[PDB]
Protein backbone atom coordinates (compact mmCIF):
# COMPACT_ATOMS: atom_id res chain seq x y z
CA UNK A 1 0.00 0.00 0.00
CA UNK A 2 2.94 2.32 0.69
CA UNK A 3 4.35 1.66 -2.78
CA UNK A 4 0.97 2.57 -4.26
CA UNK A 5 1.09 5.94 -2.48
CA UNK A 6 4.61 6.76 -3.68
CA UNK A 7 4.11 5.32 -7.17
CA UNK A 8 3.65 8.63 -8.99
CA UNK A 9 6.49 10.51 -7.29
CA UNK A 10 9.88 11.18 -8.86
CA UNK A 11 9.11 12.05 -12.48
CA UNK A 12 9.55 15.25 -14.49
CA UNK A 13 6.06 16.78 -14.45
CA UNK A 14 7.36 19.67 -16.56
CA UNK A 15 7.04 17.27 -19.50
CA UNK A 16 3.96 17.97 -21.62
CA UNK A 17 3.73 14.20 -21.97
CA UNK A 18 2.58 14.04 -18.35
CA UNK A 19 -1.02 14.98 -17.52
CA UNK A 20 -1.78 14.93 -13.79
CA UNK A 21 -5.03 16.92 -14.07
CA UNK B 1 -19.22 -14.29 -6.23
CA UNK B 2 -15.74 -13.23 -5.07
CA UNK B 3 -13.45 -11.26 -7.37
CA UNK B 4 -10.72 -13.62 -8.51
CA UNK B 5 -7.74 -13.54 -10.89
CA UNK B 6 -8.32 -17.18 -11.84
CA UNK B 7 -11.70 -18.42 -13.06
CA UNK B 8 -10.46 -21.55 -14.84
CA UNK B 9 -12.56 -24.71 -14.58
CA UNK B 10 -9.39 -26.76 -15.09
CA UNK B 11 -6.17 -26.52 -13.09
CA UNK B 12 -2.99 -28.61 -12.99
CA UNK B 13 -2.06 -30.54 -9.84
CA UNK B 14 1.17 -32.13 -11.05
CA UNK B 15 3.13 -33.42 -14.02
CA UNK B 16 5.57 -36.31 -13.97
CA UNK B 17 8.09 -36.92 -16.74
CA UNK B 18 8.25 -40.71 -16.70
CA UNK B 19 11.37 -41.13 -18.84
CA UNK B 20 14.03 -38.65 -17.73
CA UNK B 21 16.72 -38.45 -18.81
CA UNK B 22 16.13 -40.07 -22.20
CA UNK B 23 17.49 -40.35 -25.72
CA UNK B 24 16.80 -37.42 -28.05
CA UNK B 25 14.66 -39.71 -30.21
CA UNK B 26 12.65 -41.13 -27.28
CA UNK B 27 8.98 -40.11 -27.05
CA UNK B 28 8.03 -37.75 -24.21
CA UNK B 29 6.12 -39.55 -21.45
CA UNK B 30 4.12 -36.92 -19.53
CA UNK B 31 1.93 -38.13 -16.68
CA UNK B 32 -0.50 -35.23 -16.24
CA UNK B 33 -2.73 -34.90 -13.18
CA UNK B 34 -5.33 -32.13 -13.19
CA UNK B 35 -8.62 -31.09 -11.60
CA UNK B 36 -11.93 -30.29 -13.30
CA UNK B 37 -14.50 -28.31 -11.31
CA UNK B 38 -17.55 -28.43 -13.59
CA UNK B 39 -18.79 -30.41 -16.57
CA UNK B 40 -17.50 -29.05 -19.89
CA UNK B 41 -19.12 -29.34 -23.32
CA UNK B 42 -15.86 -29.71 -25.26
CA UNK B 43 -12.62 -31.63 -24.86
CA UNK B 44 -9.27 -30.39 -23.58
CA UNK B 45 -6.55 -29.89 -26.20
CA UNK B 46 -2.96 -30.49 -25.09
CA UNK B 47 -0.04 -29.47 -27.32
CA UNK B 48 3.71 -30.03 -27.04
CA UNK B 49 5.99 -27.56 -28.79
CA UNK B 50 9.75 -27.84 -29.21
CA UNK B 51 11.83 -24.68 -29.57
CA UNK B 52 14.34 -25.46 -32.31
CA UNK B 53 16.13 -22.10 -32.22
CA UNK B 54 16.43 -19.41 -29.55
CA UNK B 55 16.94 -16.77 -32.25
CA UNK B 56 13.41 -17.01 -33.69
CA UNK B 57 10.07 -18.84 -33.72
CA UNK B 58 10.80 -19.99 -37.27
CA UNK B 59 12.16 -23.32 -36.04
CA UNK B 60 9.44 -24.26 -33.57
CA UNK B 61 8.18 -27.83 -33.92
CA UNK B 62 4.73 -28.90 -32.81
CA UNK B 63 5.75 -32.34 -31.57
CA UNK B 64 2.32 -33.73 -30.82
CA UNK B 65 -1.20 -32.89 -29.67
CA UNK B 66 -3.96 -34.88 -28.00
CA UNK B 67 -7.67 -34.29 -27.40
CA UNK B 68 -8.87 -35.45 -23.99
CA UNK B 69 -12.59 -35.82 -23.27
CA UNK B 70 -15.28 -35.89 -22.22
CA UNK B 71 -13.80 -34.56 -18.98
CA UNK B 72 -15.35 -35.82 -15.72
CA UNK B 73 -15.57 -33.63 -12.62
CA UNK B 74 -12.82 -34.14 -10.04
CA UNK B 75 -9.20 -35.23 -10.23
CA UNK B 76 -8.07 -36.82 -13.50
CA UNK B 77 -4.89 -38.52 -14.68
CA UNK B 78 -3.62 -39.56 -18.10
CA UNK B 79 -0.31 -40.18 -19.87
CA UNK B 80 0.55 -38.04 -22.88
CA UNK B 81 3.11 -39.96 -24.96
CA UNK B 82 4.30 -37.24 -27.32
CA UNK B 83 6.44 -37.80 -30.43
CA UNK B 84 10.08 -36.60 -30.41
CA UNK B 85 11.38 -33.69 -32.51
CA UNK B 86 13.00 -34.02 -35.93
CA UNK B 87 16.74 -33.40 -35.73
CA UNK B 88 16.97 -32.35 -39.38
CA UNK B 89 14.59 -29.44 -38.78
CA UNK B 90 16.87 -27.99 -36.10
CA UNK B 91 19.87 -25.77 -36.96
CA UNK B 92 22.91 -28.00 -36.42
CA UNK B 93 24.64 -25.39 -34.27
CA UNK B 94 21.67 -25.33 -31.88
CA UNK B 95 20.85 -29.03 -31.72
CA UNK B 96 23.16 -30.15 -28.89
CA UNK B 97 22.28 -27.23 -26.62
CA UNK B 98 19.82 -26.12 -23.96
CA UNK B 99 16.34 -25.23 -25.17
CA UNK B 100 12.69 -24.99 -24.14
CA UNK B 101 9.64 -27.22 -24.52
CA UNK B 102 6.13 -25.86 -24.06
CA UNK B 103 3.25 -28.01 -22.85
CA UNK B 104 0.02 -26.07 -23.22
CA UNK B 105 -3.67 -26.80 -22.81
CA UNK B 106 -6.51 -24.99 -24.53
CA UNK B 107 -10.29 -25.07 -24.43
CA UNK B 108 -12.23 -24.54 -27.66
CA UNK B 109 -9.11 -22.98 -29.17
CA UNK B 110 -8.50 -20.76 -26.15
CA UNK B 111 -5.24 -21.40 -24.29
CA UNK B 112 -5.58 -21.18 -20.52
CA UNK B 113 -2.34 -22.75 -19.29
CA UNK B 114 1.20 -23.01 -20.63
CA UNK B 115 3.90 -25.12 -18.97
CA UNK B 116 7.52 -24.37 -19.84
CA UNK B 117 10.51 -26.63 -19.17
CA UNK B 118 14.23 -26.23 -19.76
CA UNK B 119 15.77 -29.11 -21.72
CA UNK B 120 19.49 -29.70 -22.10
CA UNK B 121 20.95 -31.90 -24.82
CA UNK B 122 24.31 -33.57 -24.33
CA UNK B 123 26.40 -36.40 -25.79
CA UNK B 124 26.51 -39.65 -23.79
CA UNK B 125 30.29 -39.99 -24.23
CA UNK B 126 33.03 -37.84 -22.70
CA UNK B 127 35.00 -37.82 -25.96
CA UNK B 128 32.06 -36.47 -27.96
CA UNK B 129 31.26 -33.85 -25.32
CA UNK B 130 34.81 -32.49 -25.47
CA UNK B 131 34.99 -32.74 -29.26
CA UNK B 132 31.60 -32.50 -31.01
CA UNK B 133 31.65 -34.24 -34.43
CA UNK B 134 31.18 -32.08 -37.55
CA UNK B 135 28.00 -34.03 -38.20
CA UNK B 136 25.68 -34.34 -35.20
CA UNK B 137 25.44 -37.94 -34.00
CA UNK B 138 21.80 -37.97 -32.87
CA UNK B 139 21.94 -41.52 -31.51
CA UNK B 140 24.46 -40.36 -28.89
CA UNK B 141 22.39 -37.38 -27.71
CA UNK B 142 20.74 -37.54 -24.29
CA UNK B 143 18.11 -34.97 -23.28
CA UNK B 144 17.53 -33.83 -19.72
CA UNK B 145 14.27 -32.09 -18.82
CA UNK B 146 14.34 -29.87 -15.72
CA UNK B 147 11.04 -31.37 -14.58
CA UNK B 148 11.26 -30.07 -11.01
CA UNK B 149 11.30 -26.42 -12.13
CA UNK B 150 8.38 -25.89 -14.50
CA UNK B 151 7.19 -22.38 -15.36
CA UNK B 152 3.40 -22.48 -15.24
CA UNK B 153 1.66 -19.53 -16.88
CA UNK B 154 -2.10 -19.27 -16.40
CA UNK B 155 -4.38 -17.26 -18.68
CA UNK B 156 -8.02 -16.27 -18.22
CA UNK B 157 -10.41 -17.56 -20.88
CA UNK B 158 -14.14 -17.83 -21.46
CA UNK B 159 -15.35 -21.41 -20.98
CA UNK B 160 -19.05 -22.30 -21.30
CA UNK C 1 12.42 15.42 -30.15
CA UNK C 2 15.04 12.83 -29.18
CA UNK C 3 15.18 9.21 -30.37
CA UNK C 4 16.73 5.93 -29.18
CA UNK C 5 15.79 6.48 -25.54
CA UNK C 6 16.23 2.73 -25.06
CA UNK C 7 19.92 3.65 -24.87
CA UNK C 8 18.98 5.71 -21.82
CA UNK C 9 18.63 2.44 -19.92
CA UNK C 10 22.19 2.18 -18.68
CA UNK C 11 24.61 -0.73 -18.35
CA UNK C 12 24.82 -0.48 -14.55
CA UNK C 13 21.01 -0.39 -14.37
CA UNK C 14 20.90 -3.61 -16.38
CA UNK C 15 23.57 -5.18 -14.14
CA UNK C 16 21.62 -3.97 -11.11
CA UNK C 17 18.46 -5.76 -12.25
CA UNK C 18 20.40 -8.88 -13.22
CA UNK C 19 22.03 -9.11 -9.78
CA UNK C 20 18.60 -8.84 -8.15
CA UNK C 21 17.69 -11.87 -10.25
CA UNK C 22 20.75 -13.71 -8.98
CA UNK C 23 22.95 -13.11 -12.02
CA UNK C 24 26.42 -11.91 -10.96
CA UNK C 25 28.26 -11.70 -14.29
CA UNK C 26 26.96 -10.48 -17.64
CA UNK C 27 28.86 -10.04 -20.91
CA UNK C 28 28.62 -7.03 -23.21
CA UNK C 29 26.14 -8.85 -25.46
CA UNK C 30 23.56 -8.99 -22.66
CA UNK C 31 23.03 -5.21 -22.63
CA UNK C 32 21.50 -4.73 -26.09
CA UNK C 33 19.64 -8.02 -25.69
CA UNK C 34 18.00 -6.81 -22.47
CA UNK C 35 17.15 -3.46 -24.06
CA UNK C 36 15.40 -5.25 -26.92
CA UNK C 37 13.30 -7.34 -24.54
CA UNK C 38 12.44 -4.30 -22.41
CA UNK C 39 11.23 -2.32 -25.42
CA UNK C 40 9.02 -5.20 -26.59
CA UNK C 41 7.44 -5.59 -23.15
CA UNK C 42 6.78 -1.86 -22.89
CA UNK C 43 5.30 -1.76 -26.39
CA UNK C 44 2.97 -4.70 -25.70
CA UNK C 45 1.70 -3.34 -22.38
CA UNK C 46 1.26 0.23 -23.63
CA UNK C 47 -0.79 -1.10 -26.58
CA UNK C 48 -3.14 -2.94 -24.22
CA UNK C 49 -3.15 0.06 -21.89
CA UNK C 50 -4.32 2.43 -24.62
CA UNK C 51 -7.12 0.02 -25.57
CA UNK C 52 -8.60 0.47 -22.09
CA UNK C 53 -8.04 4.22 -22.40
CA UNK C 54 -9.68 4.80 -25.79
CA UNK C 55 -12.57 2.55 -24.74
CA UNK C 56 -13.24 5.03 -21.93
CA UNK C 57 -13.19 7.94 -24.41
CA UNK C 58 -10.07 9.40 -22.78
CA UNK C 59 -6.70 10.62 -24.06
CA UNK C 60 -4.70 10.30 -20.83
CA UNK C 61 -3.54 6.80 -19.87
CA UNK C 62 -4.00 6.26 -16.14
CA UNK C 63 -2.41 3.89 -13.63
CA UNK C 64 -5.50 1.70 -13.66
CA UNK C 65 -5.31 1.52 -17.46
CA UNK C 66 -1.84 0.04 -16.99
CA UNK C 67 -3.01 -2.39 -14.30
CA UNK C 68 -5.81 -3.72 -16.51
CA UNK C 69 -3.28 -4.20 -19.32
CA UNK C 70 -0.99 -6.03 -16.89
CA UNK C 71 -3.80 -8.45 -15.97
CA UNK C 72 -3.55 -9.82 -19.51
CA UNK C 73 0.10 -10.99 -19.56
CA UNK C 74 -1.01 -14.00 -17.54
CA UNK C 75 0.34 -15.22 -14.22
CA UNK C 76 3.61 -17.15 -14.22
CA UNK C 77 4.17 -19.29 -11.14
CA UNK C 78 6.83 -21.81 -10.16
CA UNK C 79 5.22 -25.22 -9.73
CA UNK C 80 1.64 -26.48 -9.99
CA UNK C 81 -1.48 -25.54 -8.04
CA UNK C 82 0.15 -22.49 -6.49
CA UNK D 1 13.14 1.80 -8.13
CA UNK D 2 16.26 0.20 -9.62
CA UNK D 3 16.18 2.36 -12.75
CA UNK D 4 16.48 6.16 -12.77
CA UNK D 5 12.99 7.49 -13.40
CA UNK D 6 13.83 10.30 -15.82
CA UNK D 7 15.50 8.03 -18.40
CA UNK D 8 12.58 5.61 -18.06
CA UNK D 9 10.13 8.47 -18.57
CA UNK D 10 11.82 9.42 -21.85
CA UNK D 11 11.62 5.80 -23.01
CA UNK D 12 7.92 5.62 -22.17
CA UNK D 13 7.26 8.94 -23.91
CA UNK D 14 9.03 7.76 -27.06
CA UNK D 15 7.20 4.42 -27.29
CA UNK D 16 3.83 5.98 -26.45
CA UNK D 17 4.14 8.78 -29.01
CA UNK D 18 5.37 6.33 -31.65
CA UNK D 19 2.07 4.52 -31.16
CA UNK D 20 -0.19 7.58 -31.06
CA UNK D 21 1.40 11.04 -30.78
CA UNK D 22 -1.92 12.31 -29.42
CA UNK D 23 -1.48 10.61 -26.05
CA UNK D 24 -0.58 11.58 -22.48
CA UNK D 25 0.28 9.72 -19.27
CA UNK D 26 -0.26 10.25 -15.55
CA UNK D 27 2.93 10.17 -13.48
CA UNK D 28 1.54 7.20 -11.53
CA UNK D 29 0.87 5.48 -14.86
CA UNK D 30 4.55 5.71 -15.75
CA UNK D 31 5.33 4.53 -12.23
CA UNK D 32 3.06 1.51 -12.67
CA UNK D 33 4.82 0.69 -15.94
CA UNK D 34 8.27 1.06 -14.39
CA UNK D 35 7.51 -1.15 -11.39
CA UNK D 36 6.10 -3.76 -13.76
CA UNK D 37 9.04 -3.42 -16.16
CA UNK D 38 11.58 -3.81 -13.36
CA UNK D 39 9.75 -6.78 -11.86
CA UNK D 40 9.49 -8.36 -15.31
CA UNK D 41 13.22 -7.96 -15.98
CA UNK D 42 14.24 -9.34 -12.58
CA UNK D 43 12.04 -12.43 -13.06
CA UNK D 44 13.44 -12.78 -16.56
CA UNK D 45 17.02 -12.80 -15.29
CA UNK D 46 16.10 -15.44 -12.69
CA UNK D 47 14.93 -17.80 -15.43
CA UNK D 48 17.86 -16.71 -17.59
CA UNK D 49 20.14 -17.85 -14.77
CA UNK D 50 18.28 -21.15 -14.42
CA UNK D 51 18.66 -21.76 -18.16
CA UNK D 52 22.44 -21.35 -18.16
CA UNK D 53 22.71 -23.57 -15.09
CA UNK D 54 20.71 -26.38 -16.72
CA UNK D 55 22.98 -25.91 -19.74
CA UNK D 56 25.91 -26.62 -17.38
CA UNK D 57 27.29 -23.12 -18.01
CA UNK D 58 28.36 -20.41 -15.56
CA UNK D 59 27.88 -17.31 -17.72
CA UNK D 60 24.56 -16.29 -19.25
CA UNK D 61 24.34 -15.74 -23.00
CA UNK D 62 21.93 -13.88 -25.30
CA UNK D 63 20.28 -17.24 -26.03
CA UNK D 64 19.49 -17.76 -22.34
CA UNK D 65 17.53 -14.51 -22.28
CA UNK D 66 15.54 -15.43 -25.39
CA UNK D 67 14.79 -18.90 -24.03
CA UNK D 68 13.70 -17.35 -20.73
CA UNK D 69 11.12 -15.33 -22.66
CA UNK D 70 9.76 -18.48 -24.31
CA UNK D 71 9.53 -20.40 -21.03
CA UNK D 72 7.53 -17.65 -19.28
CA UNK D 73 4.77 -18.01 -21.86
CA UNK D 74 5.18 -14.67 -23.62
CL1 LIG E 1 -3.09 -24.62 -13.86
CL1 LIG F 1 23.74 -24.26 -24.42
CL1 LIG G 1 27.62 -32.38 -25.56
CL1 LIG H 1 14.36 -32.33 -12.54
CL1 LIG I 1 29.40 0.65 -16.80
CL1 LIG J 1 15.21 8.10 -10.08
CL1 LIG K 1 19.74 4.17 -13.81
CL1 LIG L 1 23.85 -16.88 -27.50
Amino acid sequence: IQDLIDMGYGYDESDSFIDNS
Amino acid sequence: PLGSPNSSIVSLLGIKVLNNPAKFTDPYEFEITFECLESLKHDLEWKLTYVGSSRSLDHDQELDSILVGPVPVGVNKFVFSADPPSAELIPASELVSVTVILLSCSYDGREFVRVGYYVNNEYDEEELRENPPAKVQVDHIVRNILAEKPRVTRFNIVWD
Amino acid sequence: VLRDNIQGITKPAIRRLARRGGVKRISGLIYEETRGVLKVFLENVIRDAVTYTEHAKRKTVTAMDVVYALKRQGRTLYGFGG
Amino acid sequence: ALIRKLPFQRLVREIAQDFKTDLRFQSAAIGALQEASEAYLVALFEDTNLCAIHAKRVTIMPKDIQLARRIRGE
